[PDB]
C-alpha cells in the first residue's frame, strides 16, 4: 500500500528519464 | 519528446479520474490502481501494447496512431518494406 504509493507514477518523473 | 509528454499528460488526467470516486463500489480500486502501483519500466512496457491488436492497454486511440504512424515511417527508412 504505503509503498506503492511512494512509487512516484511515469507522470512525476522528469520528462528526459521518461524518455 | 512529444510522444511521452503527451502520454505523461493523459497518464495524470488519467490518474484524476481513476481517484475521483468509486461511491457506487471501491472493490474495483486495486484493479484501476494497479497501472500506478507498477513501476515505471513496466508502465511504459504496457502503455506501449498497443501494437497488434490485443488492445488491453489504456493508451488512448490518437497516442496509438501517432506511434503506428511513426513506426511505419521509420520501417520505411530502414527499407523493411
Amino acid at each position: 500500500v504505503v509503498a506503492c504509493f511512494r512509487m512516484a507514477p511515469l507522470y512525476n518523473l522528469p520528462r528526459h528519464r521518461a524518455v | 519528446d512529444d510522444f511521452v509528454a503527451k502520454l505523461q499528460d493523459n497518464q495524470r488526467f488519467r490518474y484524476n479520474e481513476v481517484m475521483q470516486a468509486l461511491n457506487m463500489s471501491a472493490a474495483l480500486t486495486a484493479r484501476k490502481t494497479k497501472e500506478f502501483r507498477s513501476p515505471p519500466q513496466e508502465q511504459i512496457n504496457m502503455l506501449l501494447n498497443f501494437k497488434d491488436d490485443k488492445s488491453e492497454c489504456p493508451c488512448p486511440e490518437e497516442i496509438r496512431d501517432q506511434l503506428l504512424d511513426f513506426h511505419e515511417d521509420l520501417m520505411t527508412h530502414c527499407g523493411i518494406e
